[PDB]
Formats: C-alpha cells, sequence, structure tokens
C-alpha cells in the first residue's frame, strides 16, 4: 500500500505486557494515526468470560489519577467482544484541525493521555493507559 | 417513519461499512467520532484544504433499490468555514459533490471515472468554527436529495470532495411507500411510490372480512407516502357493524338486519337474540310480531278480556256495549269479534250456534268501535255472546279469556194466531171449545179471549169470554142456531191475532145440565 503517514496499533486487553508498568508511551508525528483494537474472542465464549472497557481521553492529572470524571472525554466503548468483523477499532488522527465540530486537535512537541474504565465496573486505582508524544515539526517534516 | 424504507443506513451498518476511498490514503479518511445520540460511530472525514487541486472520492457500497423508483438519500454532516482554517489563500472550499451511478454488478470493484451522475451540490447552513469546537458546539446540517426513476437491480453513491474540511456524520438512504390501511372497509396493501415526485399510483382495495362492496374501492398513493383521496367503500355484512376497521359480529342482545343499516341495535321489547352476529331477534315467549311487520318493532301478546260488559234488549233485539282491556298487549290494532249461542239450564255449555241471518250491524267481525246493535232473532229464548278482544297477533295464541260472555234473555212480543179450534161438544143451548196453544207465544201466555156472535148480520150481538185454560163452555145460547167463534191470546206484549172463524151450529140434543 501507499503512505506518507504511519499509523500506530494498539490492542488495549490486559493480557498486553506494554501496558505493564502503566506506561506504554508512542511518538507520532502529525496526520499520524493511532488505532486501538478493543478485545475479541471466539465465538463460543461468555461474554463475561469477556475484557470491555470505556476509552477516555484525559488530561495528566486524570493520567495519574486513573480518573476520567472532570477529566476529559469518552472517546469508546470496547463492549462488543464477539464483533462481526475482526476487534472493535477506534482511529484517532493527529490532525492539526478537525473537520468535525466536536472532534479532537493536536499541537506539535504536546503530550496527549489515554486511560479505560471497565464494564466490570470496578472503581480501579489501577487502569490500562496510554502517553501520546506529537513530535516536533522538526523531527518530523 | 412507517413509509420509509430504509436502503442503506450508515450508523445501522454494525457490520462495519465499507466503503471505497480514492485515494485510499490522503483522502476521505475513517475516523472515530461521538455523534448526537452519544454512540461512538466511525464516520469519514476529509481536510486537505491547503493544497491546490483536490479530487477525493468516496464511494458506498453497491445498495439494492428493492422495487423503489425514487430514492431519498439524507445527508448528515459538518462543515468548517474557511475562515477559521489559517493561511488557506486560494484553495478551500465550503461544498461538495453528490454523485450517483446505477448497476446491476453489485461488485464493480473500482470507482468508475466516468459513469458517475451529478446529483448536486451540496452546500452547508450551518458551517462551524473555532468557537464551536471550543465550546463544544456541534453544527449538524441535514441535507436530502432524491434520484430516478431508477430501473436496475442497485446502484452505490458517491462523495467528491474538491477542498473542503468535511466530516460524515451519517448517510442515510431510503424509498417511500403508502402504508398498509383500511379506508371505508376496503384493506389496501402496503404501496411503493411512483417515479416522480409528483406521481400518483392508483390501488384497488380488497373488502374486509366481512363485508360488501357497495362502489369499487379505490385509492391513490401519494408521492410523500400519504394515501390520498379515497373513492368507493364496502359495508359490513348484516349481523355485524363497524369497529376500527373491521366489521365485528354484533355483540349478545344486540343485531342488525340489512348490511344497509348503520351500527347494531339492541334487541326491541320483547325480543331477544341469544347468539353474536344475530340478523333478527327472536320473539320472546308468548310474543310474536304480525305479517306486516318490521323486526325493529317490538314483539306484542293478545289481549286480556274486554271489560264492563253491558247490555241493553229490545224486544228481539240486543244492543251491546264494552270498554277497552285492561292490557292491550299492546297496540293499535285491537278490534272486536261477537259470537251468538243458544242454552238454558244446560249449564254445560251445550250450546248450539244459532247460526243465521241475523245482524249483527255494523260488522260482527273485526270490529274498531265498542259498539255492535243485533238484530233480527227469535223472542222468548237465551241468547250468549261472547265478545272477544283481538290485535294483530293472538291469531298465534288464542285463549277463551280474551273474552268476557253475556248470557242475557230476550224481550217478549204479542203471540202468534192459533190456528186451530175445535168443537168438543155442542148441545141446543151450548157450545164447548177447544184449542191449542199458538205456534209462537213469543213470550209467557197470561191468558185468552174468546169472541163470538151469531153467523146471522140481523140481530147479531158480539160476546167475550177469558181463561186462563185452552178449553171453555159457552152456555146460554139460541138452539138450531149457527154461531162464529174467534180465540186470541195475550202475553204482556198484547193481544195475538184471532184465530180463522168456527162456525158452529147449536142443535136439538138435550142438556144434561137441565136434566129431568
Ligand atoms: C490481546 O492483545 C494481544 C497483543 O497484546 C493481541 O495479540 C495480537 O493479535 C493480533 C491480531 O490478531 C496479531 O496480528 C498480533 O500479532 C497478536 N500479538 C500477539 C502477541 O499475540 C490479542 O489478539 C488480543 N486478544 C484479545 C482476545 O483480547
Ligand atoms: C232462559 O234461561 C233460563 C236458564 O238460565 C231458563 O230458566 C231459568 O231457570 C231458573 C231456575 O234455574 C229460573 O230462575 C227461571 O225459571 C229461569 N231464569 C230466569 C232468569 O227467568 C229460561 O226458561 C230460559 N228462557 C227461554 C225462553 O228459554
Ligand atoms: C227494537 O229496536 C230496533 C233497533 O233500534 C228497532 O228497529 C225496533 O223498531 C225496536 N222495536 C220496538 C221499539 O218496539
Amino acid at each position: 500500500a501507499a503512505a506518507v503517514a504511519d499509523r500506530y496499533a494498539v490492542y488495549w486487553n490486559s493480557s498486553n505486557p506494554r501496558f505493564q508498568r502503566g506506561d506504554y508511551h508512542i511518538d507520532v508525528c502529525i496526520n499520524d494515526y493511532l488505532d486501538v483494537f478493543c478485545p475479541h474472542y471466539e465465538d463460543s465464549v461468555p461474554e463475561d468470560k469477556t475484557e470491555r472497557y470505556v476509552l477516555y481521553m484525559v488530561n495528566f492529572d486524570g493520567y495519574s489519577a486513573c480518573d476520567h470524571t472532570s477529566k476529559g472525554f469518552k472517546r469508546w466503548e470496547c463492549n462488543r467482544p464477539h464483533s462481526p468483523n475482526g476487534p472493535l477499532k477506534f482511529s484517532e488522527k493527529f490532525q492539526l484541525f478537525t473537520p468535525f465540530s466536536l472532534g479532537f486537535e493536536f499541537r506539535p512537541g504536546r503530550e496527549y493521555f489515554y486511560i479505560s474504565s471497565a464494564i466490570p465496573d470496578n472503581g480501579r486505582r489501577s487502569c490500562l493507559k496510554l502517553k501520546v508524544f506529537v513530535r516536533p515539526t522538526n523531527s518530523c517534516m | 417513519p412507517a413509509n420509509e424504507v430504509t436502503l442503506l443506513d450508515s450508523r445501522s451498518v454494525q457490520g462495519e461499512l465499507g466503503w471505497i476511498a480514492s485515494p485510499l490514503e490522503g483522502g476521505w479518511e475513517e475516523v472515530s467520532i461521538m455523534d448526537e445520540k452519544n454512540t461512538p460511530i466511525r464516520t469519514y472525514q476529509v481536510c486537505n484544504v491547503m493544497e491546490p487541486s483536490q479530487n477525493n472520492w468516496l464511494r458506498t457500497d453497491w445498495i439494492t433499490r428493492e422495487g423503489a423508483q425514487r430514492v431519498y438519500i439524507e445527508i448528515k454532516f459538518t462543515l468548517r468555514d474557511c475562515n477559521s482554517l489559517p493561511g488557506v489563500m486560494g484553495t478551500c472550499k465550503e461544498t461538495f459533490n453528490l454523485y450517483y451511478y446505477e448497476s446491476d454488478n453489485d461488485k464493480e470493484r473500482f470507482i468508475r471515472e466516468n459513469q458517475f451522475v451529478k446529483i448536486d451540490t451540496i452546500a452547508a447552513d450551518e458551517s462551524f468554527t473555532q468557537v464551536d469546537i471550543g465550546d463544544r458546539i456541534m453544527k449538524l446540517n441535514t441535507e436530502i436529495r432524491d434520484v430516478g426513476p431508477l430501473s436496475k437491480k442497485g446502484f452505490y453513491l458517491a462523495f467528491q470532495d474538491v477542498g473542503a474540511c468535511i466530516a460524515l456524520v451519517s448517510v442515510r438512504v431510503f424509498y417511500k411507500k403508502c402504508p398498509l390501511t383500511v379506508r371505508n372497509l376496503a384493506q389496501f396493501p402496503d404501496t411503493i411510490t411512483g417515479a416522480d415526485t409528483s406521481s400518483l399510483v392508483e390501488v384497488r382495495g380488497s373488502c374486509v372480512n366481512n363485508s360488501e362492496e357497495k362502489d369499487v374501492p379505490k385509492m391513490y398513493c401519494g408521492a410523500d407516502g400519504e394515501w390520498l383521496v379515497p373513492i368507493g367503500n364496502c359495508l359490513c355484512n348484516a349481523g355485524h357493524e363497524e369497529r376500527s376497521g373491521e366489521c365485528q359480529a354484533c355483540k349478545i342482545g344486540y343485531y342488525k338486519a340489512l348490511s344497509t343499516d348503520a351500527t347494531c341495535a339492541k334487541c326491541p321489547p320483547h325480543s331477544y337474540s341469544v347468539w353474536e352476529g344475530a340478523t333478527s331477534c327472536t320473539c320472546d315467549r308468548g310474543f310474536f310480531r304480525a305479517d306486516n311487520d318490521a323486526a325493529s318493532m317490538p314483539c306484542t301478546r293478545p289481549p286480556s278480556a274486554p271489560l264492563n260488559l253491558i247490555s241493553n234488549v229490545n224486544e228481539t233485539s240486543v244492543n251491546l256495549e264494552w270498554s277497552s282491556p285492561q292490557n292491550t298487549g299492546g297496540r293499535q290494532d285491537i278490534s272486536y269479534n261477537v259470537v251468538c249461542k243458544k242454552c238454558g239450564a244446560g249449564d254445560p255449555s251445550k250450546c248450539r250456534p244459532c247460526g243465521s241471518g241475523v245482524h249483527y250491524t255494523p260488522q260482527q267481525n273485526g270490529l274498531k268501535t265498542t259498539k255492535v246493535s243485533i238484530t233480527d232473532l227469535l223472542a222468548h229464548t237465551n241468547y250468549t255472546f261472547e265478545i272477544w278482544a283481538v290485535n294483530g297477533v293472538s291469531k298465534y295464541n288464542p285463549n277463551p279469556d280474551q273474552s268476557v260472555s253475556v248470557t242475557v234473555t230476550t224481550n217478549q212480543a204479542a203471540p202468534s194466531s192459533i190456528a186451530l179450534v175445535q168443537a168438543k161438544e155442542v148441545t141446543r143451548y151450548s157450545v164447548a171449545l177447544a184449542w191449542l196453544e199458538p205456534d209462537r207465544p213469543n213470550g209467557v201466555i197470561l191468558e185468552y179471549e174468546v169472541k163470538y156472535y151469531e153467523k146471522d148480520q140481523n140481530e147479531r150481538s158480539y160476546r167475550i169470554v177469558r181463561t186462563a185454560a185452552r178449553n171453555t163452555d159457552i152456555k146460554g145460547l139460541n138452539p138450531l142456531t149457527s154461531y162464529v167463534f174467534h180465540v186470541r191470546a195475550r202475553t204482556a206484549a198484547g193481544y195475538g191475532d184471532f184465530s180463522e172463524p168456527l162456525e158452529v151450529t147449536t142443535n136439538t140434543v138435550p142438556s144434561r145440565i137441565i136434566g129431568d
């Protein structure tokens, strides 16, 4: 395939080591994509023998404490573990300007944060989380 | 709504919507977003407002048209102001192009480069700005366009971006139909609209279970999915009424006689319907309806006996008068019949019918008033009368207590003549007479009167003798002399006619009273 732009892929389950010390982070350039994949299972699996969560984009202070409340914005629902064709996919473009009114904007050299709450609803002091650093233009071009 | 049928819904394509973008990268891009409904959804967006020339295509899957000919497209989107995009001088646009093409090939893999046909240029009514992002105002546009008449199994839709900054929130594609409905007790099927937005489709209806067609049921289907002004109707069969859009059977205790009747009514007085769907009511026990009839009209009964039977009598004539019964049943067709009889010590009802050439004025039968005058009958017999209270029924239940009887004893008049007077013994000075009772006494005979005189007009003396017995001895007469005798009878009404003259001449036979 063609590209100018890169896509970072991220599998969000708790099986995923990159999450372990709660320090998963990526460096992206502007107009790159991040693709978070949801946990997705075999048809023959009970929907409660199953990991599901809600993804939230939150500031530093709520990156620290695993807390979305009054911190950021709901972004995705990973609740559909038997998703018809592949896992449920959240795409994020790290663009300067949104064509969507209630979309999201990103500046170079700034840094951005994602966390999640489960559908098991447990109040966690512990959550799977992601820091994204959007590089300076002079590491990109 | 109930009149729109979806052929495509981007939000509803839960199995992920697979559309061809050309270019596959750097043009329309699918990107995750929270909608007006707060659902997380994939949508396409493009924002390449800084390049000199842009040509970005996004094309849907093949969309089967079903049977529709006029298809609507409703696009929800957001478009950003070129003012709010910094330093975009020359190239930024605020519109996008909308295309379709028809095809029976559902697996055309590659966006056609020629064959697409422009539906419209779509502009926004609420272009958005930095502030809206700031405050989380989602200025969401809706535009609808429509295409057709469509002829192939399916079509594709496309969107071309030439330099706007835009986000397609939803695409929904549909056609319109007039929904299944019942009008004037005819059923009309789901009907797809016609080829143009001004097309009417004529639809013939089917009479609902269970009803009959009056005028052929028809209705027109409007382009906007509203049924237009109908013509024709069906009527609910007898025993059924219209409720909702059905002909339901009449409730217990209710009936409907003809289809041309409005609704069910309840059974009128003294009739009942024990079954649902009743076209008639079965009259109650002892009740009936005349040949001149309406099943609407209540059932009635034979009346009671007429009242205050009041008799007047003249010598050989009875005048009668009575009053309306206690219970008429009831109806205005009450009449009376008079019945004559003859009895006496025969209390047992041993009464020959008297049938004769009597009247009976004015009628004797089917009588409307409460009076009747009987004439031309025999003097000293006990007649019996029955007066019968009748109506339009009672031919269906007759009975002697619908009548009251007067046994009446007639008046008396002066008797007939005797006809037979005989001389039993003749002496020189006496005539012994004997006679029979007159044929018609016409009453109680009180006495008899004998009138006699000499046959010769010269020296003639008229003499009279009275008696209770049917015989007498006229004494003291001239011997060898011819006499004439007449006899008459008397009742309280007067004298009968004198008998035919009896001529008797005294002889010379010695009187034994005289002796020696
Ligand atoms: C859990 O996440 C793991 C990785 O952390 C997923 O594993 C990847 O699955 C993809 C897509 O099928 C493969 O292409 C990768 O190579 C896999 N990596 C590994 C290490 O196996 C895994 O599928 C996720 N699964 C569920 C069910 O949540
Ligand atoms: C008409 O009717 C009566 C019977 O109802 C006849 O005789 C009557 O008999 C009763 C005694 O049982 C007496 O009072 C009288 O002798 C009669 N009744 C009346 C009211 O006078 C009677 O003879 C009949 N008349 C004729 C002409 O046949
Ligand atoms: C008896 O009455 C009838 C009818 O009213 C009448 O014609 C008849 O002359 C009457 N006889 C009399 C009054 O003696």
